[PDB]
């Protein structure tokens, strides 16, 4: 249920001193030395939530990576309850 | 856009008043009934428009039906809640409404029986034509009403709860689900309004003549 | 738009870095001294974007004064409320920032002082063209930035109150109010960058003989 295009050869190639903020959301190719990684982590990729004034789960919305996402209505309460989200039904993406 | 309306008349049969059944709502049908009530002509909200709480951007030709709707959809991208909505009167699209009173005609009364009332909603051009004390032939629906009159009434009245098969729960912590009833009366909407004559069988003299053949 | 820079430079003196005095805060003036921690260039707010929240519609090109600002204008009709605003970073404007930290130079060291440091900020094209362990003249503005250091220092620190004359108030029932601190210490904002050599008076040899005459 997902693809992810990596784009190869790209023609222009930055070094890390030279990145200015022309260069902000745009794609860059640079040439560095890994020094250090974190531990791979669980990031939401499609997030489900409960209502806790019904105990009913709502269904999966798409994360995007930049943000954070929430949710204001129940469809089963039609409340602005609160809302937690359990990682049993969460689907998650590998992050490093 | 201009509202149009079909007016249907010389149905082969005219149905009394208490042949009024259940089976014919939905339906053309023809009733005749003497007036004894007539409303003030009213505003109905026939295309409505409204603004999200929180988009705050205008939508317009909402079909309203009976009753008052609100629309869910809601195509603005803006928000993500469906329910919430408001209502101004100014940018609405109405139409003409009347609601009149007719009861059984002397002679289509039972033996022993009381004449019984219905109230006819008349729209559009149809509006204003019958008048109090006069025999009027309305053609049109048969329609049905909520009622909350029936609540103390003997025998079962239909409830409609919403079906939860298949809507997964947790039992997490912090059960409550909402029923209406289903009870009704049955009314008409006349499309066409024609006086017959109070009798068994306007001022100026030249209006009167043109009449005549 | 096009962001517009004027470096000036040939300053008729240069001052040490101790000669810097409060009487000069905001003025054009000429600075020497070694440069000995550079930063990463980064990017800086210069015209932000923002949207109302209950708005919701996009606004441009709102000037920031140094520490992060929030419009309350909002000329869109829709709102009545001025504080409440949400920033996007991708439809914003940024700017070359880098904090060049500088030192007193050796021979401009007093008898018996330790040598004291300044943090210089260099925008736009002025990036970059100081290295760390060189001797560099700086040409720019003194401005002042805001120090939370300075709580226990000894003397009066100047704090701000709101001014409340010209308010109507009422003891209806059912007395808070916001005072914050002026406490600052002086920087440099340098838009002329020129590397001094550190001696006391381009690996091509093409490049090389070309600077020569
Ligand atoms: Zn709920
Ligand atoms: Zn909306
Ligand atoms: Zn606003």
């Amino acid at each position: 249920s997902e693809i992810h295009v990596r784009i190869s050869d790209f023609p222009t190639i930055y070094s890390l001193r030279e990145l200015r903020e022309s260069n902000l959301s745009s794609l860059v190719r640079v040439t560095g030395v890994v020094t250090r990684r974190t531990g791979v982590f669980p990031q939401l990729k499609y997030v489900k939530f409960n209502c806790l004034k019904c105990g009913s789960i709502l269904g999966p919305f798409f994360q995007d990576s930049n943000e954070e996402i929430r949710i204001s209505f129940c469809t089963n309460c039609k409340s602005k309850g609160p809302f937690r989200v359990n990682g049993e039904k969460t689907v998650y993406r590998n992050y490093q | 856009e201009r509202v149009f309306q079909i007016s249907f008349f010389n149905l082969p049969t005219v149905h009394r008043i208490r042949d009024i059944r259940s089976e014919k709502i939905g339906s053309l049908l023809s009733i005749s009934g003497t007036v004894t009530r007539t409303s003030e002509v009213r505003p109905e909200l026939y295309k409505a428009s409204f603004t999200c709480d929180m988009c705050r951007a205008i939508v317009d030709n909402v079909e309203q039906s009976f009753k008052y709707t609100e629309p869910t959809f809601c195509p603005n991208p803006s928000c993500e809640n469906r329910a919430f909505w408001t209502l101004n009167v100014t940018r609405s699209r109405f139409l003409d409404w009347q609601k009149v009173r007719i009861q059984e005609n002397a002679n289509e009364i039972p033996t022993g029986s009381m004449p019984r009332t219905l109230d006819v909603i008349l729209r559009g051009d149809s509006v204003e034509r019958a008048k109090p004390g006069d025999r009027c032939k309305f053609t049109g629906v048969e329609i049905v009403v909520p009622d909350v009159t029936q609540l103390g009434l003997p025998g079962v009245k239909p409830s409609s709860t919403l079906d939860t098969r298949g809507i997964s729960k947790t039992t997490e912590g912090l059960r409550s689900l909402g029923v209406r009833d289903l009870t009704y009366k049955i009314s008409f909407l006349a499309c066409h309004v024609i006086s017959i004559g109070s009798n068994i069988g306007e001022r100026d003299q030249e209006v009167f003549l043109n009449s005549l053949s």
